[PDB]
RNA sequence: GAUAAGGGAAGUCGGCAAAAUAGAUCCGUAACUUCGGGAUAAGGAUUGGCUCUAAGGAUCGGUAACGAUCAACUUAGAACUGGUACGGACAAGGGGAAUCUGACUGUCUAAUUAAAACAUAGCAUUG
RNA sequence: GGGUAAACGGCGGGAGUAACUAUGACUCUCUUAAGGUAGCCAAAUGCCUCGUCAUCUAAUUAGUGACGCGCAUGAAUGGAU
RNA sequence: AGGAUAGUGGCCUACCAUGGUUUCAACGGGUAACGGGGAAUAAGGGUUCGAUUCCGGAGAGGGAGCCUGAGAAACGGCUACCACAUCCAAGGAAGGCAGCAGGCGCGCAAAUUACCCAAUCCCGACACGGGGAGGUAGUGACAAUAAAUAACGAUACAGGUUGUAAUUGGAAUGAGUACAAUGUAAAUACCUUAACGAGGAACAAUUGGAGGGCAAGUCUGGUGCCAGCAGCCGCGGUAAUUCCAGCUCCAAAAGCGUAUAUUAAAGUUGUUGCAGUUAAAAAGCUCGUAGUUGAACCUUGGGCUUGGCUGGCCGGUCCUGGACCCAGCCGAGCCUUUCCUUCUGGCCAGGACUUUUACUUUGAAAAAAUUAGAGUGUUCAAAGCAGGCCUUUGCUCGAAUAUAUUAGCAUGGAAUAAUAGAAUAGGACGUUAUGGUUCUAUUUUGUUGGUUUCUAGGACCAUCGUAAUGAUUAAUAGGGACGGUCGGGGGUAUCAGUAUUCAGUUGUCAGAGGUGAAAUUCUUGGAUUUACUGAAGACUAACUACUGCGAAAGCAUUUACCAAGGACGUUUUCAUUAAUCAAGAACGAAAGUUAGGGGAUCGAAGAUGAUCAGAUACCGUCGUAGUCUUAACCAUAAACUAUGCCGACUAGGGAUCGGUUGUUGUUCUUUUAUUGACGCAAUCGGCACCUUACGAGAAAUCAAAGUCUUUGGGUUCUGGGGGGAGUAUGGUCGCAAGGCUGAAACUUAAAGGAAUUGACGGAAG
RNA sequence: GAAGCUGGUCAAACUUGGUCAUUUAGAGGAAGUAAAAGUCGUAACAAGGUUUCCGUAGGUGAACCUGCGGAAGGAUCAU
RNA sequence: UACAACAUGUU
């Protein structure tokens, strides 16, 4: 289920069955690459990235149209973001959360779903530091939360 | 489920917990307190001897109506004083005060019997005869 | 979340038997699994069964004779000496002449007179009689 | 103004008076507490002289982490030494356990009463 | 005629009553503006009085801790800390 | 680095560094703790005991220091001090029973100041001596073995062929005593034995019971809720099967009872294997570290040859086995892209290599005693390890055999569960690919001590030469993004609304208020009642429901802004990032606390009127805190669904909220679209509900409280008869009120749950 | 080569202060439990005659009463 | 409107 609720819901994207391009797509492995890098180059994020290519280019997932993932050609040509983009977003989360905050110190709730945020990111820091995705010593600090997100 | 942990390795919170609840448990609470060295009057002896005080009746409790026939001891290793049961028909003319008597347990591993409360031992001998010797007229009251 | 699929597969399995069903969808499938189906079914205790392949992880749908009064694991997975079957099989199996405690061995998983036989031990796994 | 054997408040309304303590370095420090204190609590050790050693700098000159020139007294350690002395004169808290009472610092009966009296912050009432 | 006590001030008697005795939770009656509440005490406030018990001492009209029908304790005439 | 020691070592010294252990529980505290071999109980798993016959350690009243000696920090050796204790002529001197015996003390609790080196064995200069070590006896109902207290006839009986009766005889004998020998170092005892040794065979069996559990009396007398019994339930009040006795009967018997501890019964400690809705027990609710636990995937199928075992066609049957065949099981070798370290000798014997573990198999080794167990007429048995035969100058089987194994050392397997690899390639193989350097070097001009690269081998540094050059799914796990929404989710401003109270203006006059009924109270100064305007604080009616949101507590007027959220949709993205969680944190109704501000209304306390026997209660009238807000505290509720969380599965139905997907005889825009509402089918998520009883339960009841003796998906917390008691104490938080943590003594036979029948109700019909 | 002497070293023991563990006296005070037939009321069990109970805060001879907010374990599964 | 209580122990 969700992790910080009771909520148990499925809603998620099915992946198709068949590994292979459809016939009725035609475009260069090496044109699809170059869109990614396009893309990236005038800044999106993987995510944002294949929403463009599968909505206006027919891309459905450029794993089987590339025979690899968007965020690992991003690395392979220099277009890493230096924060995963999980983590980028929590972070920018948590910091709209605690400018808000600093206003309405009586709104409890929003103190409560700061805390649940913060967790979230300090396990998934804790994840990337393991995988080595991240410095040995990185660390998330609310006083510099707002550089990582600027 | 079953509320208790199943995995392989886990050894030490099964054995911690039973050890944990086994304190619940009134036998193995007693002999690891050591409440028999420290508070009971016979100290964990299973008979004490003692001087008697004072010859003393007790009300029988509901429904039953008599009065039964004790004496006040105070015990000689530690100057504890306890109430002991005289138990036979005419056997409180045996024993007096300042004679020297062995009490014994009351049957019941330190509670009352009976219709008896509060008493918790018995009368086994006087100035050195056992009572069911003295009430059969099988030996004499020494002197 | 999901921590044995074996013992979800035999709990399905027993379920459905006990419904009268003759056939049972088991969701995921994994080697063990197999292994462990093919041990019952060797045995007659179950029929065909099939592997569906979704490039996932597999389901199986198993065709179930109504031979078979009860499938479970013994989780964890106890170590188990060789001359220590002898009290698994007391305690788990309804005789002395029918019935199998499933073993994963070095050799491979077997039931335990297969195991007598090869003189193999190992892990205890599970349970059908 | 001094000293005094043995005792050590038995003196006396009352330890009045006197004695005892005392500097500095190191160690150690209870109940209670308004958490700020109590506290130098209590209570221990050390301290001379002499001969040494180490550390703490400034200005010049180009891995200068160096060479040269100059300079104030603080701290720490060691050896040696004596009728065991040494804050050697001077200077310099006695301490503890409680009760009554006023919170505190402060103020008054010049010339017999300095206190528990007065004041005080805080609190309340009145126009 | 109404209000007002952090205004001045004030804040009770007499009889009976529990299966040993004793005591009196309980009852009756007289009466007040109200009948001393929370606390505290032989206290710098208690006469009787060197009160009674305990502790301190060889021995204590002293000290301290208790007790409380308190001659005559007691709440900003502030109570208790 | 030294000193010291027999020697290593912070063992000690000097100098230097700042280390060492710990929630996988260090450190500290307690032990009515010497450890083990072992013991009891014992389905299994377990629980409890082990001072004590053997092994190891430590001590000799308490400490410390030593001499001697191979060896001692020795105590039946010394020195000193402390504590005990002895003699004395008063100067002085002498001590160590936790060795044997014995005494005092202590206590519930434990034996002679005996005999002896004969045996076991130890010591010495030793064949000879010594040994309270040891052995022998005394005491000895610790425990254990065997085993008397009677046996048989005939008369009269009797029975239905002897099962049953009193009075009629003869034998049998060991308890006891004692010649004797034997036994022994000498004895004692046993064993053999002469003479004795039984009618009430008085040479006389007891200990507990006789309502139930639990075997055995309603027999007699006594007592009369007394005396007493009774583990428990109970008995006893003038017909007691229960007390005190008599008789009779029962159980076990040289033994039986009592007390205490402990084991089984106890699945009432539960890993196997408990319980937590209501009987005891789910933390108020979320986060979260340690711990425990964690989706799937990588050599799978095939063929040939071949060794051993089981039953059968060959039967070969003397339980023995035979080409081959029917089967089955367990081995071994090659081939299939083929994993097995690499090179040298040429299926052993050498160099250079080696990813780590858990797990499981097999071996070596593992004091006796004890356990199990084979043999064996100790007269049997407990026991012991003896013993048995042709009959003596002798012979002869034996003194087995298993169990040990957590840890360690060897050893096969490669499933299961982990661990590392090639991703900014710093990646693998080039053996016979080339070069540059450099090191170690055999063979050398062998006449002794020199050279440098062709040279042998490492080892670096490049170039190039091969390779299919090298990255698992993305889980109806999770996380993130994106789209349109949906909410009484939160926060801050803002807009309403009537009502209540209080007023100021208007008008009339006798009452108004309140109750089951009154009274306190207000009223001609006009109370109450009517209309208008106004001032305050609260609150958010009606809509409003088996409906919504939120972690919970909670959340309901308009609007705007702020950030947040579930679900849905997605052919977007990461790739195990997860689950549950000691420690540690956020929030947490009401009441309560502090300081300001407000204080309409209700209203603890208080005042007061009634009812009442009394009511310092219910009812009536006031009314202080409080109720509201701001900034801080407090942390508790029947904080409840009295039901932990995550995951999977199991039976039917109709509704409802949100999202999405297909679709009309309907209403609305327009009569027509890309309108809105409504209607009809599918799904995902929710709040729930209905039927049945699969299955569960003690039942009430439960779609979970099911998938639980056919007992095991992961994990946290809690309970162990009722009370004492959520008390005392220590700690800790709080301004306080209080919160959290949290015993014991002692007491007690039930307390309790669900349901049935009845009775009862100031309950209904 | 004896007594004796110097400087060390191990260090008994005593005195003072600290600290940890166990036991223990006490005026008085405040509880708990037990014990045929004592007193006062009647709080609960029926709508127990004011439905009951939980938390919190006052009050009161006593059971208990009252305010605020909860629960049904209600005396209503319902208009 | 008002309605408090019923000594101990059994067979
Ligand atoms: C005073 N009685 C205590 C009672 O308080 C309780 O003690 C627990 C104690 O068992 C707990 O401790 C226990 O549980 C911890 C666990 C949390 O990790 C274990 O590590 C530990 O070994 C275990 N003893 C301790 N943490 C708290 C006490 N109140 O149970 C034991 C007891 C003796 O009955
Ligand atoms: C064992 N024999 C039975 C015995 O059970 C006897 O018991 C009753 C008992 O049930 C009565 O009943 C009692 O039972 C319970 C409980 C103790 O059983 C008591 O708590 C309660 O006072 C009372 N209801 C009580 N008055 C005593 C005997 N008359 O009833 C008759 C009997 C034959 O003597
Ligand atoms: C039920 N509440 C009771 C209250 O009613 C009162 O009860 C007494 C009770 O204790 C008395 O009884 C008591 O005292 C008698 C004797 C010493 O008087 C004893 O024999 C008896 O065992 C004992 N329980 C009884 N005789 C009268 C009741 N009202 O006792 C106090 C109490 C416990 O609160």
């Amino acid at each position: 289920g969700r992790m910080h609720s009771s909520g148990k819901g499925i809603s998620s994207s099915a992946l198709p069955y068949s590994r292979n391009a459809p016939s009725w797509f035609k475009l260069s492995s090496d044109d699809v690459v170059e869109q990614i890098i396009k893309y990236a180059r005038k800044g999106l994020t993987p995510s944002q990235i294949g929403v463009i290519l599968r909505d206006a280019h027919g891309v459905s997932q450029a794993k089987v149209v590339t025979g690899n993932k968007i965020l690992r050609i991003l690395k392979s040509n220099g277009l890493a973001p230096e924060i995963p983009e999980d983590l980028y977003y929590l972070i920018k989360k948590a910091v709209s959360v605690r400018k808000h905050l600093e206003k309405n110190r009586k709104d409890k709730d929003s103190k409560f779903r700061l805390i649940l945020i913060e967790s979230r990111i300090h396990r998934l820091a804790r994840y990337y530091r393991t995988v080595a995705v991240l410095p040995p010593n990185w660390k998330y600090e609310s006083a510099t939360a707002s550089a990582l997100v600027a | 489920g079953k509320g208790k942990p199943r995995g392989l390795n886990s050894a030490r919170k099964l054995r911690v917990h039973r050890r944990n609840n086994r304190w619940a448990d009134q036998a193995y609470k007693a002999r690891l307190l050591g409440t028999a060295f420290k508070s009971s009057p016979f100290g964990g002896s299973s008979h004490a001897k003692g001087i008697v005080l004072e010859k003393i009746g007790i009300e029988s409790k509901q429904p039953n109506s008599a009065i039964r026939k004790c004496v006040r001891v105070q015990l000689i290793k530690n100057g504890k004083k306890v109430t002991a049961f005289v138990p036979n028909d005419g056997c409180l003319n045996f024993v007096d005060e300042n004679d020297e008597v062995l009490l014994a347990g009351f049957g019941r591993r330190g509670k009352a019997k009976g219709d008896i409360p509060g008493v918790r031992f018995k009368v086994v001998k006087v100035s050195g005869v056992s009572l069911l010797a003295l009430w059969k007229e099988k030996k004499e009251k020494p002197r | 979340t999901r921590t044995s699929v074996l013992a979800d597969a035999l709990n399905a399995i027993n379920n459905a038997e006990k419904t009268g069903k003759r056939q049972v969808l088991i969701r995921p499938s994994s080697k063990v699994i197999i292994k462990f189906l093919t041990v019952m079914q060797k045995h007659g205790y179950i029929g065909e069964f099939e592997y569906i392949d979704d490039h996932r992880s597999g389901k199986i749908v198993v065709q179930l004779n109504g031979r078979l009064n009860k499938c479970g694991v013994i989780q964890p997975r106890f170590n188990v000496k060789i001359n220590d079957i002898e009290r698994w099989t007391d305690n788990l199996l309804p005789a002395r002449q029918f019935g199998y405690v499933i073993l994963t061995t070095s050799a491979g998983i077997m039931d335990h007179e297969e195991a007598r036989r090869k003189h193999v031990s190992g892990k205890i796994l599970g349970f059908v009689y």
